[PDB]
C-alpha cells in the first residue's frame, strides 16, 4: 500500500506540475501585474 | 490526494524585500559573492537553488561563502539572498528519534522536524564560574570502561584507536544502556544521547540506526549524519551541530551525551576546506587552526553547577591513528583537550580480548570521583591487582608471582565482553567481585567467561533483591557482602 | 494566484481520474517489479 | 598624506583606485561637473581606430604614449584633472583599461547626485500606464532627494509576475519562484 | 577618531579611518555590540586603512560597523585589588564578583627592563622534588620550563610546585592560564578558594589568575600572557616584592599568533608558523626577568607539539630559560613520575661554586651513570644482559634502581596514586642518590624503589618485600 | 601478478552470473594497453565475453594508461554508471571490478595538481578524501538490488599508512 500510494503521488505531482506550466499559458498577465505593483505597494509602506 | 492539495494550502507565498547578491565565481567549494552589503559575518546565505552557505570572508568588494552542499548546483551569475541570522540549528525534544543531517533537514524521511527553537553553531563555551566538578556517574555497561577507566556526567573522555578496534561498539553500547534510567521515575538520570556520525560511509550509519531501534534506543537518540559523501563544509560543520542540540539540554537543566565519530574526518574535511582556501598548510598539511577547531568543541562539554540548571553535556570524541601512533598530530591535539582516554589495542583485539581497551595507558582524570561507591570497593583492589599482574607479565616462579600471573589471567577473562551487551551496574559489581575475592583461581582460565554467563543467569533470576538493594544503597554493606559471598560460592560449588 | 491555479489544477485532473491518469507502460512495469520484489523479500 | 575626500560609492581595483583618485581630485574645487565631461570626451577619443590600435601595441615605447596622449589633451582644452589622468594612466601603463576607469566614475557621479538605479523585469514589455504607475510606486521606496533610474527588461524564462530590484533590496514577484515554491511544498 | 569595518576575515578586521589613525598597538572598539569586542592594531595597510586582531568573537560584524578609537594600548586593572579575582585578557572580571575597583591601570605593551637594570644574583630553590632538586635546580628569580608533550605531567607537575613553592611563600603570585583547559581553571580555582590562598571575603589574597582558556578566539589567547606579565610586572615594580608567575601553556601564545599570521598576510616560516616567531616570543619572554627594583620566578610549561623538541617553538623557547625540565613520554611509560628525562633537563647553578661540591659531584655521578646505561640499552634490547661484562651488570643495575629513585608521589597526585605524597628535603635527596651511587643498597631489588620518598622509605619498603 | 588475479576475476564473474543472475563490470582504471588487450582476450576464450550470441556476462570499462588524468579519473565512474543502471533499471546483483584503485586516486591527484590545489599531506588532492568517499559511496545495496566492488589495491612504498 505504501509504495502504490507513495509512487502514486508522485506521478500526481510530475503531471500536475507539467500541465500548470502549460496552463499559465493565458492571457491574465494584466491580472498578475496588477497583483504585483499592490504588492509592491505594501511592502514599500511597511519598509519605511 | 486531497491530502496533497490541503499540503498545498497553507504554504508561505508571501514575497519579502530582501537584499541579494551575485555570485562571480564557484568552484573548490567557495563560492566568490559580489553585493550582500548588509551580511554579517558568519551569517547564512541561502543559494538560488535551495543551497545554504555560510558568509566567511568579508573582504572590501566580494564575499567568501562556503557553500553547504555540492558545489556544482551553482552557476555564476545566481542569485545569494542573506537570511540574516548567523548559522543556525533547530533544537528541541522534538529531534529525538530523527536522523537529521548537518543542518537540521530530516534525512529520515518521517515527515519533517517540528523544532520551535534555533541555536547557533559557533555559541561559546561556558566559563569558569558555571562550570562544577564533575559528581555524577555515567554508566557505560561495559565493564573495562565502568569498573577501571570511570566516565563522569560533564566529562571528556576520547576513545582512541585504529581501524576496527571496537570504538563504535563501545559508543552504541553506552548508548543503548541508557534505555534504563530513561524509562525510570526521576529525570535527573535520564540521559539524552547524541550521535554524530561524520565520514561515516551511509549504509553504515543506516544500519547503526536499525540496530538502535532494535534495541528501542531511539526513543532518546538523535543520529546527525554527514556521511561520507557529504561535501567538506559539512564534515567540518555536523559536530558543531550535534554539540548545539547537546548544549540545548545542558541549558535547559537535562543531562545529554555527545559522540564524535570521528573527530579525526572532521579535521580532514577542515584541511580540505582550508587548503582550498590557499591558507598556509603547516605540520601534515593541517592548517595551524587545527587546534582551535577541536578545542571550542570539546570545551563546550561542561558540568553546569546548579546555579545554572544543573545540566551537563558528556562528549566522547572518537579518533582513530594510523598503526596506532599515539603521537601523530591530531592524537596530541585531543589528548591535550580532553579529561581522559580509552586506547583500543589493535593487537589485544586480535587475540579476542574484547573490548581492547589497552588498561595500561587509558586514564580518566576525573576517575574516582563519580564513581558508584560499590563498583569502587570492588575495583580498586582489581586496579591494584591488575597494575601488579602488568608489572610480571614479560616472561612466562614463587608462590606470590604465580599467585599474581593467575589472578591477573582471571580478570582478564573476566573483563571480555560480547556486543549491545551491557550490564546493569550491580551485576558488573557482582561479577567483579567474584573475580577479585578470589573465588575463581581454581577454575581454569579458559572456562571463565562461561562461569560468568551462567553465573548472570543465576543472580538475575533468583537473587534480584540483593541487587536491588545494592542498586538502590549504592555501596556493598557488610550483610549485602556476606550474602553475595554466600552467593558466589554456593553457585561455584555446583560448577 | 498560483494557490487557486493549482487547487483548480487539482480539480480538473481529479475529474479525469478513472484511475491513474496518463501514466503508460512504465507504470504496470514498476509497479510489477516493486511488487515482485516485495515477494521476493515477503 | 593629504585627507582624500571618500567618494560616495565605493569601487575597488586598480579602477575603483583611479577613479576615487580622480573624484577627490575634483571634488575639491568642486569640477564633479565638467570633469565628468571631458571623461565622457575622452571616452569617444579613445576609441578612435588609429589611437585604439596604437594605444594597445606593446611595442611603442612608454613615453610614445605619453607625447601622444598630451598631443590629444592639448588639443581639447582639457581641464587640467583629465590631463594629468591620462598622463598617470599612461605613465603607469593602465590605459588599456580606461574604459573601466572612466565607467567607474560615472556610477561614481550617479550615487553622488541620487540616481539610485532599479531594474524591471517581465515576459513582456508594460504598457505606459502600466509602466509609470510603477514607476510612481518605485519612488515611495527611495529617500528625498533620490531619484529613481529605471531600467525596463525582458526575460522568456519566467513565465509570469515581475522581478524587481532596487539598489540592494530584490523582490522576485515572479511566476517562476512561485511554482518552484508551491513544488517544493507539495514535495516536503 | 571613529573609523569604519571594511573586511572581517576570520580574527583579522580590517578597519577605515578618514581622519587620523590609531598607532599600532591601539585598542578600538566596536561600537554597536551586545558586548565589548576590543580590536588591537598591528599593520597599516595604507589608505588611512589598518589591520587589527579581534580579542573577542568577531560573529556578526557587518561591514561597514562603526569603531572608535581609544586612543591608548589594551590597559588593564592592576593592583592589590586583584588578588583573588579572575581576568580576561582586557582585564574584566569574569568571577561574577562586581568591578575590580583599582586606582591605577597598566598598559599590556610596555618595554623589557634595560639591561642596566639586570639582576644577576643566583640562588637555589628547593622544590622537595627529587629529581629537579638534583639535577636541574631550579634557581630563584629565574625562568623556569618544564617541556612535555601532550599527557606526560606538565600541569601535574605545575600543580605539586604550585603547592610546594607558593604555599610556602610570602610574597604575591599570578597564574596565566594561557590557552587550556577551562575546567582545569575552574577546578584551581576552587582549590585556592579552600586553601585559603584566595579569599572571598576580606584583602588577604595572594593569588591573582588571569585565564585566556582554549575555547577564546586566536586573538585572545595571543594576549592573555601579557596581561599576565602585567599583573606580575606591577607587583614587581610599584611593590618591590618578590612575585612567583605560573604560565599553563605558554606555547599557545606563539600556536595563536600563528593562527592569526596567515590571515595578516605574511610568507609562512618553516613548519607555517609566524616568520616572527623568534622576535614575538622574545618580546613577550624579556618581560619576565627579575631586576634590581622586583624578583619574579616564572614557571612556564611549554608544550611539544607532536612531541618533536625540534619543532621551531620549542626549539626558539629553549634559549629563554635558566632552567629546563624536559617530561618524556618514555619514561611515563614505564609509570616513573614525574617523568622528568633526567639528561635532558638542565640548570644553569649546577655550578660547583653555587650548590657546593658534594651536591654537584652526585649529580653529575647519577648522569654519567644514567648515560652508561643508556648506551648499553641498544645491544642490551637485542643481545639481553647475559651478554654484558660484570661492571656493565652492576652499572645497569644501579642505574635502574636510580631511574626509580627518581620518581616521587606527589601530593595533587594523590586522587591517581593514592600513595602520600611526600617532600624529600635536599640534603635527604642528595644523601640517598650518594648512597646508592656508593653501593650500600646493592642488595635490594629495584622496585624497592620505586614510588618512594627519602631512601628510609625505600629500606622500609625493601623490608616489606621481603616478606 | 602471476598469483591468479584474473583467473580469479574471471571465476568470480562466472559465479555471480550463473548463480545469481546478476551481470558483472570491469573498470579498468590506468590500464597498459597490452594487459586490456591480455584479458579481452582472456575473457572471450573463457566464456565471459562471447562475441557472436548475445550472452556475455561482462561489460568492459577501458581507461588506458595514456590518457590524460582527466580521463583516468572518471573512468571509475563510468564503470559505476553501466552497474548503477544494472542495479536500478534491471533490480539485480552486480560486480564491480576496479584494477586499478591507487590508479584512481593518482589520477585524482594529478587532475589537482593541473588546476592549481595546493597539495595535501603527502601531494594527494586536498579532496581526497570526498573524491574517494563520492565513488566508493555509490557502491552499496539499495533497496533495488546491490553493486559489490572488487578493488585491486596495490600500496605504495609498502607503506599501508
Ligand atoms: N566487544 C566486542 N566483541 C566482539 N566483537 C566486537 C566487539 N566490538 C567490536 N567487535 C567487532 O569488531 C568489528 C568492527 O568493530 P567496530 O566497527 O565497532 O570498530 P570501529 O573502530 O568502529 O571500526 P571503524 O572505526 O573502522 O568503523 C565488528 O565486526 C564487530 O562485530
Ligand atoms: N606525578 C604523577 N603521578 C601519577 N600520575 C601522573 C603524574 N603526573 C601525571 N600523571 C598522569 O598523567 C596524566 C597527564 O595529565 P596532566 O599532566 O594533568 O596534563 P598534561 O598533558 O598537560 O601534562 C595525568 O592525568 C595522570 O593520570
Ligand atoms: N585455479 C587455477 N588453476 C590452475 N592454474 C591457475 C589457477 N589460478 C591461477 N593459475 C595460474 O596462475 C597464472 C597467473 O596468471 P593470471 O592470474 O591469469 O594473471 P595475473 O598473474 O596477472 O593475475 C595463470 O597463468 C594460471 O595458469
Ligand atoms: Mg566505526
Ligand atoms: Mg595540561
Amino acid at each position: 500500500q505504501n509504495m502504490m500510494r507513495q509512487k502514486e503521488q508522485e506521478h500526481m505531482i510530475n503531471w500536475v506540475e507539467k500541465r500548470v506550466v502549460q496552463s499559465i499559458s493565458a492571457q491574465q498577465e494584466k491580472e498578475t501585474i496588477a497583483k504585483c505593483i499592490a504588492d509592491l505597494k505594501l511592502l514599500s509602506k511597511k519598509a519605511q | 490526494s486531497s491530502i496533497l492539495e490541503e499540503r498545498i494550502l497553507g504554504a508561505d507565498t508571501s514575497v519579502d524585500l530582501e537584499e541579494t547578491g551575485r555570485v562571480l565565481s564557484i568552484g573548490d567549494g567557495i563560492a566568490r559573492v559580489h553585493g550582500l552589503r548588509n551580511v554579517q559575518a558568519e551569517e547564512m546565505v541561502e543559494f538560488s537553488s535551495g543551497l545554504k552557505g555560510m558568509s566567511l570572508n568579508l573582504e572590501p568588494d566580494n564575499v567568501g561563502v562556503v557553500v553547504f552542499g555540492n558545489d556544482k548546483l551553482i552557476k555564476e551569475g545566481d542569485i545569494v539572498k542573506r537570511t540574516g541570522a548567523i548559522v543556525d540549528v533547530p533544537v528541541g525534544e522534538e529531534l529525538l528519534g530523527r536522523v537529521v543531517d548537518a543542518l537540521g533537514n530530516a534525512i529520515d524521511g518521517k515527515g519533517p522536524i517540528g523544532s520551535k527553537a534555533r541555536r547557533r553553531v559557533g555559541l561559546k563555551a561556558p566559563g569558569i564560574i558555571p562550570r562544577i566538578s564533575v559528581r555524577e556517574p555515567m554508566q557505560t555497561g561495559i565493564k573495562a570502561v565502568d569498573s577501571l577507566v570511570p566516565i563522569g556526567r560533564g566529562q571528556r573522555e576520547l576513545i582512541i584507536g585504529d581501524r576496527q578496534t571496537g570504538k563504535t561498539s563501545i559508543a552504541i553500547d553506552t548508548i543503548i544502556n541508557q534505555k534504563r534510567f530513561n524509562d525510570g521515575t526521576d529525570e535527573k538520570k535520564k540521559l539524552y544521547c547524541i550521535y554524530v556520525a561524520i565520514g561515516q560511509k551511509r549504509s553504515t550509519v543506516a544500519q547503526l540506526v536499525k540496530r538502535l531501534t532494535d534495541a528501542d534506543a531511539m526513543k532518546y537518540t538523535i543520529v546527525v549524519s554527514a556521511t561520507a559523501s557529504d561535501a567538506a563544509p559539512l564534515q567540518y560543520l555536523a559536530p558543531y551541530s550535534g554539540c548545539s542540540m547537546g548544549e540545548y539540554f545542558r541549558d535547559n537543566g537535562k543531562h545529554a551525551l555527545i559522540i564524535y565519530d570521528d573527530l579525526s574526518k572532521q579535521a580532514v574535511a577542515y584541511r580540505q576546506m582550508s587548503l582550498l582556501l590557499r591558507r598556509p598548510p603547516g605540520r601534515e598539511a593541517y592548517p595551524g587552526d587545527v587546534f582551535y577547531l577541536h578545542s571550542r568543541l570539546l570545551e563546550r562539554a561542561a558540568k553546569m553547577n546548579d546555579a545554572f540548571g544543573g545540566g551537563s553535556l558528556t562528549a566522547l570524541p572518537v579518533i582513530e591513528t594510523q598503526a596506532g601512533d599515539v603521537s601523530a598530530y591530531i592524537p596530541t591535539n585531543v589528548i591535550s583537550i580532553t579529561d581522559g582516554q580509552i586506547f583500543l589495542e589493535t593487537e589485544l583485539f586480535y587475540k579476542g580480548i574484547r573490548p581492547a581497551i589497552n588498561v595500561g595507558l587509558s586514564v580518566s582524570r576525573v576517575g574516582s570521583a563519580a564513581q558508584t561507591r560499590a563498583m569502587k570497593q570492588v575495583a580498586g583492589t582489581m586496579k591494584l591487582e591488575l597494575a601488579q599482574y602488568r608489572e610480571v607479565a614479560a616472561f612466562a616462579l614463587d608462590a606470590a608471582t604465580q599467585q599474581l600471573l593467575s589472578r591477573g589471567v582471571r580478570l582478564t577473562e573476566l573483563l571480555k565482553q560480547g556486543q549491545y551487551s551491557p550490564m546493569a551496574i550491580e551485576e558488573q559489581v557482582a561479577v567483579i567481585y567474584a573475580g577479585v575475592r578470589g573465588y575463581l583461581d581454581k577454575l581454569e582460565p579458559s572456562k571463565i567467561t562461561k562461569f560468568e554467563n551462567a553465573f548472570l543467569s543465576h543472580v538475575i533470576s533468583q537473587h534480584q533483591a540483593l541487587l536491588g538493594k545494592i542498586r538502590t544503597d549504592g555501596k556493598i554493606s557488610e550483610e549485602s557482602d556476606a550474602k553475595l559471598k554466600e552467593i558466589v560460592t554456593n553457585f561455584l560449588a555446583g560448577f | 494566484k498560483l494557490f487557486v491555479d493549482k487547487i483548480r489544477e487539482y480539480r480538473t485532473k481529479r475529474q479525469t481520474s478513472g484511475g491513474p491518469v496518463d501514466a503508460g507502460p512504465e507504470y504496470q512495469q514498476d509497479l510489477d517489479r516493486e511488487l515482485f520484489k516485495l515477494k521476493q523479500m515477503y | 598624506f593629504a585627507k582624500l575626500v571618500r567618494p560616495p560609492v565605493q569601487i575597488y581595483g586598480i579602477e575603483g583606485r583611479y577613479a576615487t583618485a580622480l573624484y577627490s581630485a575634483a571634488s575639491k574645487q568642486n569640477k564633479l561637473e565638467q570633469v565628468e565631461k571631458e571623461l565622457l570626451r575622452v571616452g569617444q577619443i579613445l576609441k578612435e581606430p588609429k589611437m585604439a590600435a596604437s594605444l594597445l601595441n606593446p611595442y611603442v615605447k612608454r613615453s610614445v604614449k605619453v607625447k601622444s596622449l598630451s598631443d590629444m589633451t592639448a588639443k581639447e582644452k582639457f581641464s587640467p584633472l583629465t590631463s594629468n589622468l591620462i598622463n598617470l594612466l599612461a605613465e603607469n601603463g593602465r590605459l588599456t583599461n580606461t574604459p573601466a576607469v572612466i565607467s567607474a566614475f560615472s556610477t561614481m557621479m550617479s550615487v553622488h547626485r541620487g540616481e539610485v538605479p532599479c531594474t524591471v523585469t517581465t515576459a513582456s514589455a508594460l504598457d505606459e500606464a502600466t509602466l509609470t504607475e510603477l514607476k510612481t510606486v518605485l519612488k515611495s521606496f527611495l529617500s528625498k532627494g533620490q531619484v529613481l533610474k529605471l531600467e525596463v527588461k525582458i526575460d522568456p524564462s519566467i513565465m509570469g509576475g515581475m522581478i524587481v530590484r532596487i539598489g540592494e533590496k530584490y523582490v522576485d514577484m515572479s511566476a517562476k519562484t512561485k511554482i518552484q515554491k508551491l513544488s517544493r511544498a507539495m514535495r516536503e | 577618531t571613529t573609523g569604519r569595518i571594511v573586511a572581517v576575515i576570520g580574527a583579522v578586521v580590517d578597519v577605515q579611518f578618514d581622519e587620523g589613525l590609531p598607532p599600532i598597538l591601539n585598542a578600538l572598539e566596536v561600537q554597536g555590540r551586545e558586548t565589548r569586542l576590543v580590536l588591537e592594531v598591528a599593520q597599516h595597510l595604507g589608505e588611512s586603512t589598518v589591520r587589527t586582531i579581534a580579542m573577542d568573537g568577531t560573529e556578526g560584524l557587518v561591514r561597514g560597523q562603526k569603531v572608535l578609537d581609544s586612543g591608548a594600548p589594551i590597559r588593564i586593572p592592576v593592583g592589590p585589588e586583584t588578588l583573588g579575582r579572575i581576568m580576561n585578557v582586557i582585564g574584566e572580571p569574569i568571577d561574577e564578583r562586581g568591578p575590580i575597583k583599582t586606582k591605577q591601570f597598566a598598559a599590556i605593551h610596555a618595554e623589557a627592563p634595560e639591561f642596566v637594570e639586570m639582576s644577576v644574583e643566583q640562588e637555589i630553590l628547593v622544590t622537595g622534588i627529587k629529581v629537579v632538586d638534583l639535577l636541574a635546580p631550579y634557581a630563584k628569580g629565574g625562568k623556569i620550563g618544564l617541556f612535555g608533550g601532550a599527557g606526560v605531567g606538565k600541569t601535574v607537575l605545575i600543580m605539586e610546585l604550585i603547592n610546594n613553592v607558593a604555599k610556602a611563600h610570602g610574597g604575591y603570585s599570578v597564574f596565566a592560564g594561557v590557552g587550556e583547559r577551562t575546567r582545569e581553571g575552574n577546578d584551581l580555582y576552587h582549590e585556592m578558594i579552600e586553601s585559603g590562598v584566595i579569599n572571598l571575603k576580606d584583602a588577604t589574597s595572594k593569588v591573582a589568575l588571569v585565564y585566556g582558556q582554549m575555547n577564546e578566539p586566536p586573538g585572545a589567547r595571543a594576549r592573555v600572557a601579557l596581561t599576565g606579565l602585567t599583573v606580575a610586572e606591577y607587583f614587581r615594580d610599584q611593590e618591590g616584592q618578590d612575585v612567583l608567575l605560573f604560565i599553563d601553556n605558554i606555547f599557545r601564545f606563539t600556536q595563536a599568533g600563528s593562527e592569526v599570521s596567515a590571515l595578516l598576510g605574511r610568507i609562512p616560516s618553516a613548519v607555517g608558523y609566524q616568520p616572527t616567531l623568534a622576535t614575538d616570543m622574545g618580546t613577550m619572554q624579556e618581560r619576565i626577568t627579575t631586576t634590581k627594583k622586583g624578583s619574579i620566578t616564572s614557571v612556564q610549561a611549554i608544550y611539544v607539539p607532536a612531541d618533536d623538541l625540534t619543532d621551531p617553538a620549542p626549539a626558539t623557547t629553549f634559549a629563554h630559560l635558566d632552567a629546563t625540565t624536559v617530561l618524556s613520554r618514555a619514561i611515563a611509560e614505564l609509570g616513573i613520575y614525574p617523568a622528568v628525562d633526567p639528561l635532558d633537563s638542565t640548570s644553569r647553578i649546577m655550578d660547583p661554586n653555587i650548590v657546593g661540591s658534594e651536591h654537584y659531584d652526585v649529580a653529575r655521578g647519577v648522569q654519567k651513570i644514567l648515560q652508561d646505561y643508556k648506551s648499553l640499552q641498544d645491544i642490551i634490547a637485542i643481545l639481553g644482559m647475559d651478554e654484558l661484562s660484570e661492571e656493565d651488570k652492576l652499572t645497569v643495575s644501579r642505574a635502574r634502581k636510580i631511574q626509580r629513585f627518581l620518581s616521587q608521589p606527589f601530593q595533587v597526585a594523590e586522587v591517581f596514586t593514592g600513595h602520600l605524597g611526600k617532600l624529600v628535603p635536599l640534603k635527604e635527596t642528595i644523601k640517598g642518590f650518594q648512597q646508592i651511587l656508593a653501593g650500600e643498597y646493592d642488595h635490594l631489588p629495584e622496585q624497592a624503589f620505586y614510588m618512594v620518598g627519602p631512601i628510609e622509605e625505600a629500606v622500609a619498603k625493601a623490608d616489606k618485600l621481603a616478606e
